[PDB]
Protein backbone atom coordinates (compact mmCIF):
# COMPACT_ATOMS: atom_id res chain seq x y z
CA UNK A 1 0.00 0.00 0.00
CA UNK A 2 2.69 2.50 1.16
CA UNK A 3 5.66 0.13 0.86
CA UNK A 4 6.70 1.04 -2.76
CA UNK A 5 10.32 1.66 -3.94
CA UNK A 6 11.00 5.49 -3.61
CA UNK A 7 13.84 7.92 -2.95
CA UNK A 8 13.65 9.70 0.43
CA UNK B 1 32.32 4.13 21.69
CA UNK B 2 33.22 0.84 19.81
CA UNK B 3 36.12 0.47 17.34
CA UNK B 4 36.67 -1.70 14.23
CA UNK B 5 39.05 -3.74 16.40
CA UNK B 6 36.25 -4.11 19.01
CA UNK B 7 33.88 -5.52 16.31
CA UNK B 8 36.58 -7.95 15.21
CA UNK B 9 37.00 -9.14 18.82
CA UNK B 10 33.28 -9.66 19.28
CA UNK B 11 33.33 -11.98 16.26
CA UNK B 12 36.59 -13.71 17.18
CA UNK B 13 35.34 -14.25 20.77
CA UNK B 14 32.07 -15.66 19.27
CA UNK B 15 30.07 -13.04 21.15
CA UNK B 16 28.52 -12.05 17.75
CA UNK B 17 27.38 -14.93 15.58
CA UNK B 18 24.34 -13.87 13.55
CA UNK B 19 25.34 -11.19 11.16
CA UNK B 20 22.91 -9.49 8.84
CA UNK B 21 24.20 -7.41 6.02
CA UNK B 22 22.92 -4.50 3.96
CA UNK B 23 24.66 -3.43 0.75
CA UNK B 24 24.33 -0.89 -2.03
CA UNK B 25 25.98 0.09 -5.25
CA UNK B 26 29.25 1.20 -3.45
CA UNK B 27 30.28 -2.51 -3.17
CA UNK B 28 30.26 -2.90 -6.96
CA UNK B 29 32.20 0.19 -8.05
CA UNK B 30 35.48 -1.58 -7.30
CA UNK B 31 34.48 -4.17 -9.98
CA UNK B 32 34.02 -1.38 -12.58
CA UNK B 33 30.33 -0.71 -12.26
CA UNK B 34 29.79 3.00 -11.56
CA UNK B 35 27.25 3.95 -8.92
CA UNK B 36 24.23 6.28 -8.77
CA UNK B 37 25.09 9.36 -6.67
CA UNK B 38 28.92 9.83 -6.82
CA UNK B 39 29.62 13.30 -8.44
CA UNK B 40 31.07 12.87 -11.96
CA UNK B 41 31.04 9.04 -12.21
CA UNK B 42 27.57 8.30 -10.76
CA UNK B 43 24.78 7.43 -13.18
CA UNK B 44 22.52 10.21 -11.68
CA UNK B 45 25.14 12.80 -12.78
CA UNK B 46 26.51 11.62 -16.13
CA UNK B 47 24.75 9.95 -19.11
CA UNK B 48 24.14 12.32 -22.05
CA UNK B 49 22.94 10.19 -24.99
CA UNK B 50 22.02 7.30 -22.73
CA UNK B 51 18.86 8.45 -24.57
CA UNK B 52 17.17 9.07 -21.23
CA UNK B 53 15.20 12.26 -20.76
CA UNK B 54 16.71 12.57 -17.27
CA UNK B 55 18.64 9.66 -15.49
CA UNK B 56 15.99 8.41 -13.00
CA UNK B 57 13.81 7.33 -15.96
CA UNK B 58 15.92 4.14 -16.23
CA UNK B 59 13.74 2.48 -13.53
CA UNK B 60 10.47 4.33 -14.13
CA UNK B 61 7.52 2.48 -15.79
CA UNK B 62 6.01 5.32 -17.80
CA UNK B 63 9.32 5.83 -19.50
CA UNK B 64 10.03 2.11 -19.88
CA UNK B 65 6.72 1.61 -21.71
CA UNK B 66 7.33 4.65 -23.94
CA UNK B 67 10.84 3.42 -24.77
CA UNK B 68 12.39 0.27 -23.32
CA UNK B 69 15.78 0.44 -25.18
CA UNK B 70 17.73 2.42 -22.57
CA UNK B 71 16.81 -0.10 -19.88
CA UNK B 72 17.82 -3.10 -22.04
CA UNK B 73 21.08 -1.29 -22.86
CA UNK B 74 21.87 -1.33 -19.09
CA UNK B 75 20.75 -4.93 -19.06
CA UNK B 76 23.22 -5.73 -21.89
CA UNK B 77 26.03 -4.07 -19.89
CA UNK B 78 25.12 -5.77 -16.61
CA UNK B 79 24.48 -9.28 -17.71
CA UNK B 80 25.92 -11.71 -15.16
CA UNK B 81 29.04 -12.59 -17.16
CA UNK B 82 30.88 -9.35 -17.96
CA UNK B 83 31.81 -8.08 -14.51
CA UNK B 84 33.50 -9.99 -11.69
CA UNK B 85 32.86 -9.98 -8.00
CA UNK B 86 35.48 -8.22 -5.90
CA UNK B 87 36.97 -8.57 -2.43
CA UNK B 88 33.77 -7.21 -0.81
CA UNK B 89 31.65 -10.06 -2.33
CA UNK B 90 34.28 -12.70 -1.46
CA UNK B 91 34.32 -11.40 2.13
CA UNK B 92 30.49 -11.85 2.32
CA UNK B 93 30.93 -15.37 0.88
CA UNK B 94 33.54 -16.07 3.49
CA UNK B 95 31.09 -14.88 6.18
CA UNK B 96 28.71 -17.50 4.83
CA UNK B 97 31.42 -20.25 4.66
CA UNK B 98 32.50 -19.55 8.22
CA UNK B 99 28.89 -19.88 9.42
CA UNK B 100 28.23 -16.24 10.33
CA UNK B 101 25.77 -15.01 7.76
CA UNK B 102 22.15 -14.74 8.89
CA UNK B 103 21.14 -12.88 5.73
CA UNK B 104 22.43 -10.59 2.98
CA UNK B 105 20.16 -7.78 1.86
CA UNK B 106 21.16 -6.16 -1.42
CA UNK B 107 19.84 -3.20 -3.38
CA UNK B 108 22.00 -4.21 -6.36
CA UNK B 109 20.77 -5.87 -9.53
CA UNK B 110 24.26 -6.86 -10.81
CA UNK B 111 23.92 -10.52 -9.56
CA UNK B 112 27.49 -10.53 -8.17
CA UNK B 113 26.42 -11.91 -4.77
CA UNK B 114 25.12 -15.13 -6.52
CA UNK B 115 28.09 -15.16 -8.92
CA UNK B 116 30.44 -15.26 -5.89
CA UNK B 117 28.75 -18.42 -4.55
CA UNK B 118 26.56 -16.99 -1.79
CA UNK B 119 23.45 -19.32 -1.98
CA UNK B 120 20.03 -17.88 -2.91
CA UNK B 121 18.68 -18.95 0.51
CA UNK B 122 21.03 -16.51 2.27
CA UNK B 123 20.17 -13.74 -0.14
CA UNK B 124 17.44 -11.11 -0.26
CA UNK B 125 17.56 -9.34 -3.58
CA UNK B 126 15.48 -6.41 -2.43
CA UNK B 127 15.41 -4.47 -5.68
CA UNK B 128 14.78 -7.55 -7.79
CA UNK B 129 16.75 -9.81 -10.13
CA UNK B 130 17.58 -10.82 -13.73
CA UNK B 131 17.35 -14.54 -12.76
CA UNK B 132 13.75 -14.37 -14.04
CA UNK B 133 11.42 -12.25 -16.25
CA UNK B 134 7.64 -11.60 -16.68
CA UNK B 135 5.62 -10.58 -19.68
CA UNK B 136 4.20 -7.16 -18.95
CA UNK B 137 0.88 -7.96 -20.65
CA UNK B 138 -0.15 -11.54 -19.88
CA UNK B 139 2.15 -12.06 -16.87
CA UNK B 140 3.59 -15.41 -18.18
CA UNK B 141 6.97 -16.00 -16.32
CA UNK B 142 10.16 -16.83 -18.22
CA UNK B 143 13.61 -17.86 -17.01
CA UNK B 144 16.09 -15.08 -17.35
CA UNK B 145 18.14 -16.84 -19.95
CA UNK B 146 15.26 -16.72 -22.42
CA UNK B 147 16.00 -13.06 -23.00
CA UNK B 148 19.78 -13.15 -22.86
CA UNK B 149 20.01 -13.71 -26.62
CA UNK B 150 17.59 -10.92 -27.41
CA UNK B 151 19.57 -8.41 -25.34
CA UNK B 152 22.92 -9.51 -26.88
CA UNK B 153 21.23 -9.11 -30.28
CA UNK B 154 19.86 -5.69 -29.34
CA UNK B 155 16.26 -6.80 -29.57
CA UNK B 156 13.54 -5.88 -27.17
CA UNK B 157 12.44 -9.25 -25.63
CA UNK B 158 8.78 -10.09 -26.42
CA UNK B 159 6.24 -12.70 -25.29
CA UNK B 160 5.86 -15.63 -27.78
CA UNK B 161 2.15 -15.81 -26.75
CA UNK B 162 0.85 -12.20 -26.64
CA UNK B 163 3.79 -10.20 -28.19
CA UNK B 164 3.98 -7.93 -25.08
CA UNK B 165 7.32 -6.67 -23.75
CA UNK B 166 8.98 -9.10 -21.35
CA UNK B 167 10.74 -7.44 -18.46
CA UNK B 168 13.26 -8.87 -15.98
CA UNK B 169 11.93 -9.07 -12.45
CA UNK B 170 13.60 -5.80 -11.51
CA UNK B 171 11.65 -3.53 -9.15
CA UNK B 172 10.77 -0.17 -10.70
CA UNK B 173 9.96 2.95 -8.70
CA UNK B 174 6.51 2.88 -7.19
CA UNK B 175 6.40 -0.90 -7.11
CA UNK B 176 6.60 -2.83 -3.86
CA UNK B 177 9.60 -5.11 -3.14
CA UNK B 178 9.62 -8.94 -3.66
CA UNK B 179 7.84 -10.83 -0.83
CA UNK B 180 11.23 -12.37 0.17
CA UNK B 181 11.87 -8.88 1.53
CA UNK B 182 9.38 -9.67 4.32
CA UNK B 183 12.08 -11.98 5.85
CA UNK B 184 13.30 -8.85 7.61
CA UNK B 185 10.48 -9.25 10.17
CA UNK B 186 12.31 -12.37 11.40
CA UNK B 187 15.95 -11.57 10.44
CA UNK B 188 16.57 -8.19 12.03
CA UNK B 189 15.45 -9.08 15.61
CA UNK B 190 17.43 -12.30 15.41
CA UNK B 191 20.66 -10.49 14.39
CA UNK B 192 23.51 -9.77 16.89
CA UNK B 193 25.55 -7.52 14.50
CA UNK B 194 24.65 -5.36 11.53
CA UNK B 195 27.02 -4.50 8.69
CA UNK B 196 26.28 -1.67 6.23
CA UNK B 197 28.35 -1.54 3.05
CA UNK B 198 28.55 0.84 0.15
CA UNK B 199 25.25 2.57 0.30
CA UNK B 200 23.94 6.14 0.75
CA UNK B 201 20.68 4.75 2.15
CA UNK B 202 18.52 7.19 0.07
CA UNK B 203 15.97 4.60 -1.08
CA UNK B 204 12.98 3.27 0.83
CA UNK B 205 11.71 1.01 2.27
CA UNK B 206 15.16 -0.62 2.11
CA UNK B 207 16.90 2.17 4.09
CA UNK B 208 14.55 1.87 7.11
CA UNK B 209 16.00 -1.56 7.93
CA UNK B 210 18.93 0.11 9.75
CA UNK B 211 16.49 0.86 12.55
CA UNK B 212 15.08 -2.65 12.88
CA UNK B 213 17.93 -4.12 14.97
CA UNK B 214 17.86 -4.12 18.79
CA UNK B 215 19.75 -1.42 20.63
CA UNK B 216 22.42 -3.74 22.03
CA UNK B 217 23.34 -4.70 18.44
CA UNK B 218 26.41 -3.05 16.93
CA UNK B 219 25.86 -1.34 13.50
CA UNK B 220 29.11 -1.26 11.47
CA UNK B 221 29.31 1.06 8.47
CA UNK B 222 32.04 0.67 5.83
CA UNK B 223 31.57 3.46 3.37
CA UNK B 224 33.19 6.49 1.78
CA UNK B 225 30.95 8.68 4.02
CA UNK B 226 28.66 8.83 7.11
CA UNK B 227 25.05 8.20 6.01
CA UNK B 228 21.52 7.68 7.29
CA UNK B 229 21.17 7.48 11.10
CA UNK B 230 24.91 7.19 11.63
CA UNK B 231 24.97 10.67 10.12
CA UNK B 232 21.92 12.28 11.74
CA UNK B 233 21.38 10.36 15.02
CA UNK B 234 24.06 7.77 16.11
CA UNK B 235 23.33 4.93 18.53
CA UNK B 236 25.99 4.23 21.11
CA UNK B 237 27.08 0.96 19.51
CA UNK B 238 27.56 2.40 16.01
CA UNK B 239 30.92 2.20 14.25
CA UNK B 240 32.00 4.00 11.03
CA UNK B 241 35.06 2.81 9.01
CA UNK B 242 35.26 5.63 6.49
CA UNK B 243 37.24 5.26 3.32
CA UNK B 244 37.33 2.97 0.38
CA UNK B 245 35.08 -0.05 1.05
CA UNK B 246 37.62 -2.62 -0.15
CA UNK B 247 40.25 -1.08 2.24
CA UNK B 248 37.67 -1.10 5.12
CA UNK B 249 36.89 -4.74 4.30
CA UNK B 250 40.65 -5.63 3.96
CA UNK B 251 41.34 -4.13 7.46
CA UNK B 252 38.48 -6.05 9.00
CA UNK B 253 39.62 -9.30 7.28
CA UNK B 254 43.07 -8.70 8.74
CA UNK B 255 41.73 -8.05 12.30
CA UNK B 256 39.74 -11.28 12.00
CA UNK B 257 42.72 -13.52 11.02
CA UNK B 258 41.28 -14.42 7.58
CA UNK B 259 43.86 -12.93 5.15
CA UNK B 260 45.27 -16.16 3.76
CA UNK B 261 41.86 -17.83 3.55
CA UNK B 262 40.46 -14.81 1.64
CA UNK B 263 43.22 -14.79 -0.99
CA UNK B 264 42.86 -18.56 -1.14
CA UNK B 265 39.13 -18.18 -1.86
CA UNK B 266 39.68 -15.62 -4.52
CA UNK B 267 41.91 -18.20 -6.28
CA UNK B 268 39.34 -20.92 -6.49
CA UNK B 269 36.97 -18.02 -7.52
CA UNK B 270 38.16 -15.15 -9.82
CA UNK B 271 40.43 -17.78 -11.25
CA UNK B 272 37.61 -20.31 -11.90
CA UNK B 273 35.25 -17.72 -13.50
ZN1 LIG C 1 2.53 -12.21 -22.90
Amino acid sequence: TRSGKVMR
Amino acid sequence: KLSLQDVAELIRARACQRVVVMVGAGISTPSGIPDFRSPGSGLYSNLQQYDLPYPEAIFELPFFFHNPKPFFTLAKELYPGNYKPNVTHYFLRLLHDKGLLLRLYTQNIDGLERVSGIPASKLVEAHGTFASATCTVCQRPFPGEDIRADVMADRVPRCPVCTGVVKPDIVFFGEPLPQRFLLHVVDFPMADLLLILGTSLEVEPFASLTEAVRSSVPRLLINRDLVGPLAWHPRSRDVAQLGDVVHGVESLVELLGWTEEMRDLVQRETGKL
